[PDB]
């Protein structure tokens, strides 16, 4: 009756390329994550993550370039600081902060993208349904 | 001149009467600030109070009198417009007596303007055709609660419900309308007080409640009759109270004993009915918050459980307009002079005559708003409308327009060019709450001060000034009142209660509650202290049968 | 006299020195600045009514500051946001403003976000041990003290007790006892730790004044060159008397400040664990925030909320007409403010629905602080998201010892 709802927000220049490379190489993984594709992860506002979690994302993933490998010289440092602060907010509002993570996937790491997909799915399955969906009523 | 000056005032948007600071810079109201000193709201305001300052300096505000001269309104001088009004009112009087005229004010207006308006309507041409919004507004509940208790006002205050165990909201959207009355419900549930909501729909004030009860709309009589049936059946009524201060119990007995199983009418299962009935009857101090037969059933419940004359208890029907209570108090009804002194009794009729230096007061029951509008051509012709927009407010707006165009010499006083203005023959510009200097009266009977922040936009004047100038034009003695304080003092001389409510006492942030008969009395925050206000001093509880529509 | 000096100061004018809560040095300095034309106006607090009513006032006539003299402990208001809204952010006119610790922190937050001109504003800071809501003070005096509140002449929090002076005598009750019974200082004042505003230009208080001047001298700490100039000018023109402070006074001032820090820590603890942990904290937060009627008083009163249009007003975040509003309303404030919340309490105390906005926000702020090391309201340090740094970002990723942002971040 329950299937995890995981949302990914992946940059165009390394994480979308890595997911595309995994697909091209035919690396299988479970069909639980759906992606959004912004240009950089610097674009990811905090309110995007919080909006996802309040609509009912059982998990949220944000994937971007490695440090020093952003297409736009430093846009993922901003995203990293923002996601550290988001981890702190979710812990202090009492939602489980491991529902959220930020992975750094390069353009050539299709295998690592597959492993990230598998691990995110496993972690959210262990965690269970998000509590917001029943706390709203 | 002045930079960021704070002026304390009452919010004009509903009957809670919250206090707020208007910020006035160079004679312009530039914002609203909290007033943390106020007992009613401790600096807290709803969206309406937060943005009450926006409409003050709009360009659309009427600035100078207008006269309909064979078409579109042209700009007139105060002397010209007032001489025209005096002439036309004089001729309509001299042709058709006091029945020919018709007055109605709004509940938006300050007490001093309501009092001087009804004084103008009665001291001159003796007509009781004076009225206000409260008729067409939601509640004629004042008459029902008056029949039950003696005073149609709310028995207790707002802070008072913090002392109950069983706040019982009934059919009220107390957080949508009167949000800072619903703040008391929020504080009570934080204190851990049983709260039962009974509205037909799951409202945001029904969220706060421990128990929520659906019922089919238009079944309050049936549901309350069932609750009183179970209270009687298990004998949780208050014997000392009923035997000492209440009358009519046998009539209630017959009337309710036919409501054992009323699930057909109201949707509430018998289990839930018994639950709420026994929680209410067992609570030692339980307060009902309500929002004619419908309010007398509430009076029946409170009297049956002996929940009236004490702290932490009572019935609090929420009003909805900022000064509806004040207008009714000042005597803008057909049948009451002021302080609910009936005109049917020659005693205070003669007292009015002696005090006002006028003779032969009407004594007949006047015409309410809808009465006037329906007979607006048959015998009424000539109408002063102090702040109403009937064409937009009454149902059957096209019928309202037809009746108003059937009318000779409508006069309209407003701050804005409304839709009713096109049908006027004279339009006298007015002042809003930021230019007046009067008092409001909350729904909890508290008189609050309104303070002057700015000046009226152009040549506009405030209503005491307009009515005094018109009465001086028409040759009426008794309108020599240059300030709201003088109007208030005349009213106080007239009325037995409110005699203690001097402005030196209203300058306190606490205000004064209405039954204040002497100058050392602190006020009466809780009514019916140990005796009621009816003929035997005893509340009467009635037996209402439910009428299916 | 020079940026660090600790002094005793009292007014030369005997009437100013009587009406001052201590020696009248804040009212002598403000009067001098106004009448020698350092500043074009003065924003101070005066009583509008009974001493429970504190009304902010812009004063240009030097003759009206004797009315501002005295400290109102029921003045729970915040000044800097009024200067931005109705004095054009002090962008053209110099002002001299008397401010508490929260009012100094708010000045610095708004100056970080470019909403006021601290080059124009002079901040005379006062020590603050806490403020009481006026109506709560009234109920306190009616019930616990057994006095009619209209009888009180003056009332102060001195030595951790609530002294009131009425007709008949004076009384005193420990503020800790009152705070247990459900009264006392505001919640955020109990949690506050900004006791001596060393970020202001002058810090005035009654702590550290000992001996023959225990009630007729103000302890002044000169915290900047601008304050040193104001003080030296006032002393030379002879509006203010200056004597070097007593070393024993300095020591016990430090001890009282430290004890107030410890008490603030204790209240921070008991409050933040009172909110709960895990899904219980989410049900507390969500059930409380379901009461919000969207009055926006918290947004309009917050010093950190400077946005022309709040994102809480944008239809793609919050549905315009749905009144049982989403938790997104308060998530958008936790995200935008919690990194720099000065714990002023305005959001909590102006809420018609009595939602613990300040408690929630400060509970998040304290550990955003121990995470990033950013203390709000102390100086011109840019907000954490307005200044991201390459080396620091590397540092926090390496400290997690991990290839992502997933775990090993908290203890
Ligand atoms: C709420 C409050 C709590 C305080 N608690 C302490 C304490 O625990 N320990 C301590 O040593 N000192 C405390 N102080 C400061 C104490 O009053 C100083 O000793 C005093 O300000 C010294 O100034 P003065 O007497 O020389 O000048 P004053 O003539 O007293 O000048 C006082 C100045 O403060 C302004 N003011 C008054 N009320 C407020 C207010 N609510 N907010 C902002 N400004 C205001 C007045 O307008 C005036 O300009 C507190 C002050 C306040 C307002
Ligand atoms: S609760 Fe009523 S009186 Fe108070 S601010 Fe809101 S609308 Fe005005
Ligand atoms: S928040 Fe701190 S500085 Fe501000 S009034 Fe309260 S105790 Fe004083
Ligand atoms: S002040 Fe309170 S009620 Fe108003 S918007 Fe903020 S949280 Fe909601
Ligand atoms: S969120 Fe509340 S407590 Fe925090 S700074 Fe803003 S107003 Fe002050
Ligand atoms: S909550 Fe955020 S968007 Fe809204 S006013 Fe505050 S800082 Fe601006
Ligand atoms: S381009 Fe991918 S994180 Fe910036």
């Amino acid at each position: 009756d329950w299937k995890p709802q995981i949302l990914a927000i992946i940059c165009n220049w390394c994480s979308y390329a890595g997911a595309d490379l995994a697909g091209g190489a035919r690396i299988q993984y479970p069909p639980t994550v759906r992606a959004i594709r912004v240009m950089c992860t610097g674009r990811v506002d905090m309110l995007f993550i919080l909006k996802a979690f309040v609509e009912g994302a059982d998990g949220v993933l944000v994937s971007g370039c490695h440090f020093g490998d952003c297409h736009y010289l430093e846009g993922n440092y901003k995203a990293a600081k923002r996601m550290f602060m988001i981890k702190n907010l979710l812990r202090n509002i009492g939602l489980d902060d491991r529902r959220f993570r930020m992975t750094f996937v390069s353009a050539s790491e299709g295998a690592k993208w597959g492993m990230v997909m598998e691990d995110v799915t496993n972690t959210i399955k262990e965690l269970g349904p998000s509590p917001i969906k029943e706390f709203k009523k | 001149s002045e930079i960021m000056k704070y002026v304390a005032t009452t919010c004009p948007y509903c009957g809670v009467g919250c206090t707020l600071n208007l910020v006035v810079s160079n004679g312009k109201v530039v914002g609203v600030e909290p007033n943390q000193r106020s007992p009613i709201n401790e600096g807290k305001l709803c969206p309406k109070g937060v943005t009450c300052w926006e409409h003050i300096h709009s360009p659309d505000r009427l600035t100078t009198p207008l006269i309909k001269k064979d078409g579109k309104f042209i700009e007139a001088s105060w002397d010209e417009a007032l001489d025209l009004v005096a002439k036309n009112l004089k001729v309509i009087y001299d042709k058709h007596g006091p029945k020919g005229l018709g007055f109605q004010t709004s509940c938006r207006t300050v007490n001093e303007d309501c009092y001087i308006f009804q004084k103008f309507a009665r001291v001159g041409f003796k007509t009781n055709n004076v009225d206000n919004c409260a008729r067409i507004c939601h509640g004629p509940s004042v008459a029902g609660l008056s029949l039950s208790f003696g005073s149609g006002a709310a028995t207790n205050g707002f802070e008072d419900a913090l002392n109950a165990d069983l706040i019982l909201i009934w059919g009220s959207n107390a957080v949508e309308a009167h949000p800072l009355a619903g703040r008391r419900i929020a504080q009570a549930k934080k204190k851990g007080i049983q709260i039962i909501a009974v509205d037909p729909r799951y409202t945001m004030t029904a969220r706060l409640a421990d128990t929520y009860v659906r019922f089919n709309p238009s079944t309050h009589i049936a549901l309350a009759n069932s609750m009183m049936y179970w209270i009687i059946k298990e004998g949780l009524e208050d014997k000392k109270f009923i035997q000492d201060r209440v009358n009519g119990f046998e009539d209630l007995k017959k009337t309710v004993e036919n409501y054992a199983d009323a699930e057909a009418i109201h949707g509430v299962p018998l289990d839930v009915v018994k639950d709420i009935a026994f929680r209410y009857a067992k609570a030692k101090n339980a307060v009902i918050i309500y929002c004619t037969d419908n309010v007398r059933s509430m009076g029946n419940l409170a009297l049956l459980t002996g929940n009236v004359g004490r702290e932490g208890v009572g019935v609090n029907p929420l009003r909805g307009q900022n000064n509806v209570q004040g207008a009714c108090d000042m005597g803008a009804y057909p049948n009451v002079y002021s302080g609910y002194q009936k005109c049917e009794v020659a005693e205070n009729r003669a007292k009015m005559e002696k005090a006002w230096s006028v003779t032969n007061l009407p004594d007949w029951y006047g015409a309410t708003l809808t009465e006037q509008i329906n007979q607006c051509g048959d015998e009424i012709k000539g109408m002063y409308i102090l702040g109403l927009n009937p064409v937009v407010t009454y149902p059957s707006s096209n019928h309202v327009k037809a009746q108003l165009e059937k009318l000779d010499f409508l006069v309209v006083q407003d701050i804005f060019f409304t839709e009713t203005c096109q049908y006027a023959d004279v339009i006298l510009p007015g002042a809003c709450f930021a230019e007046k200097d009067g008092t409001f009266t909350s729904g909890e009977r508290r008189i609050n001060r309104v303070r002057k922040a700015v000046n009226p936009p152009g040549q506009a004047k405030e209503d005491i000034h307009i009515i005094s100038e018109l009465a001086a034009k028409m040759g009426f003695k008794g309108f020599e009142l240059p300030t709201a304080k003088d109007v208030w003092d005349d009213m106080r001389a007239v009325t037995p209660s409110m005699f203690g409510a001097t402005y030196e006492k209203l300058e306190r942030p606490e205000g004064i509650c209405w039954p204040c008969p002497t100058e050392e009395h602190p006020g009466t925050p809780i009514l019916h202290r140990e005796k009621f206000a009816t003929a035997d001093g005893k509340g009467n509880l009635f037996g209402i049968d439910y009428r299916p529509p | 006299a020079a940026k660090g000096d600790m002094l005793y100061a009292w007014a030369k004018d005997a009437e100013i020195q009587k009406k001052g809560e201590c020696g009248g040095a804040v009212t002598a300095l403000l009067k001098h600045a106004l009448e020698t034309k350092m500043v074009d106006a003065v924003v101070a607090i005066k009583k509008g009514k009974d001493l429970y009513d504190a009304v902010p006032t812009v004063i240009t006539n030097p003759e009206d500051i004797i009315q501002t003299a005295g400290s109102l402990h029921c003045g729970t208001l915040l000044i800097p946001k009024l200067i931005k809204k109705y004095l054009n952010g002090a962008k053209d006119m110099k002002l001299a403003v008397t401010c508490k610790g929260c009012d100094a922190m708010a000045f610095y937050e708004l100056a970080k976000r470019n909403q006021i001109n601290l080059d124009n504003i002079i901040m005379i800071g006062v020590n603050c041990g806490g403020s009481v809501s006026p109506v709560t003070a009234r109920k306190m005096i009616s019930n616990k003290f057994g006095v009619d509140p209209d009888t009180v002449h003056k009332e102060e929090i001195d030595k951790g007790q609530f002294i009131i002076e009425y007709e008949g005598g004076h009384k005193g009750i420990k503020i800790d006892e009152l705070e247990e019974e459900g009264y006392g200082r505001r919640s955020n004042c109990r949690r506050c730790k900004m006791k001596i505003p060393r970020q202001a230009d002058i810090a005035a208080g009654n702590w550290g004044v000992i001996g023959d001047k225990a009630g007729k001298a103000t302890f002044l700490e000169i915290c900047s060159e601008k304050g040193a100039n104001l003080v030296n000018s006032a002393q030379s023109k002879g509006a203010l008397e200056i004597s070097p402070a007593d070393p024993k006074g300095i020591d016990i001032r430090a001890k009282v400040e430290k004890a107030m820090f410890n008490l603030g820590d204790e209240w921070r603890h008991r409050d933040f664990e009172g909110m709960g942990k895990g899904k219980d904290r989410l049900k507390l937060m969500m059930s409380e925030s379901s009461k919000c009627i969207k009055c926006y008083a918290c947004v309009e009163a917050c010093p950190i909320c400077y946005c022309i249009e709040c994102s809480t007003k944008k239809p793609w975040y919050i549905a315009p007409g749905v009144l049982p509003t989403s938790f997104m309303f308060h998530l958008i404030r936790f995200a935008h403010v919690s990194d720099s919340c000065i714990n002023c309490g305005q959001c909590e105390e102006l809420c018609p629905m009595e939602i613990p906005n300040a408690l929630f926000m400060h509970s998040q702020q304290v550990e955003i602080e121990k995470m990033f090391g950013h203390i709000p309201g102390q100086d011109m340090t840019p907000p954490i998201h307005a200044f991201v740094e390459e080396k620091a970002e590397r540092a926090r990723l390496d400290a997690t010892g991990t290839d992502s942002i997933y775990t090993n971040i908290f203890t």
